[PDB]
């Protein structure tokens, strides 16, 4: 997962 | 490497490499790529070389989008990081020049990793527990309300479990960072209610  | 969910350092002479990533949240319009480099497993400990954000990501669920981040390093050492949306084909890139760390500063950083990264592995494991429960809550809620076909489950058991999941979601918001055991305790408390429902579904033979 990657954050904004 | 780069920063992933929960401020985690995800590691990626001449070499080129790639890895696939997804969205942390639903209808995420963009992804911020943060480049941290160092021996220590934690992103925070490692020096940030550069940050770039991809935008124009189509609205989609939490794990659906596919983003490929390719890091290209030639004999010169100049780092070229490119993030590409598999679906849209839209991409963004940054270039970090090789032109200032000293040999002993690097060796000191490597030595620090050996001594301190042992404690880092424990921190990493603790963070992973947060992500796993987060995902578990989403999946259980989705299963209870997902299938219209899966309405067969008794109303009483569904209501009771939904409330338990809701209470953990609220607890998760309030407690941004908690101990590994606390997360597992919460997972186990949801698991205690949900597992009997699942067994009952397949119990019928």
């Amino acid at each position: 997962l990657l954050t904004g | 490497g780069l920063e992933t969910a929960g401020g985690v350092m995800t590691k990626l002479i001449p070499t080129k490499k790639n890895q696939i990533f997804t969205t942390y949240a639903d209808n995420q319009p963009g992804v911020l790529i943060q480049v941290y480099e160092g021996e220590r497993a934690m992103t925070k400990d490692n020096n940030l070389l550069g940050k770039f954000q991809l935008e124009g990501i189509p609205p989609a669920p939490r794990s659906v989008p596919q983003i490929e981040v390719t890091f290209d390093i030639d004999a010169n050492g100049i780092l070229n990081v490119t993030a590409l949306d598999k679906g849209t084909g839209k991409q963004n890139q940054i270039t970090i020049t090789n032109d200032r760390l000293s040999k002993d500063d690097i060796d000191r950083m490597v030595n620090d990793a050996e001594k301190y990264k042992e404690e880092d592995e424990q921190n990493k494991n603790r963070i992973e527990a947060r992500n796993n429960l987060e995902n578990y809550c989403y999946n259980v809620k989705n299963t209870l309300q997902d299938e219209n076909l899966k309405t067969k489950i008794p109303k009483d058991d569904s209501e009771k479990c939904m409330k338990t999941v809701k209470s953990v979601l609220d607890w998760l918001e309030k407690n941004q960072t908690a101990e590994t055991e606390e997360y597992n305790e919460k997972e186990k408390d949801i698991s205690s209610v949900y597992n009997p429902i699942m067994t009952k579904i397949y119990q019928g033979a």
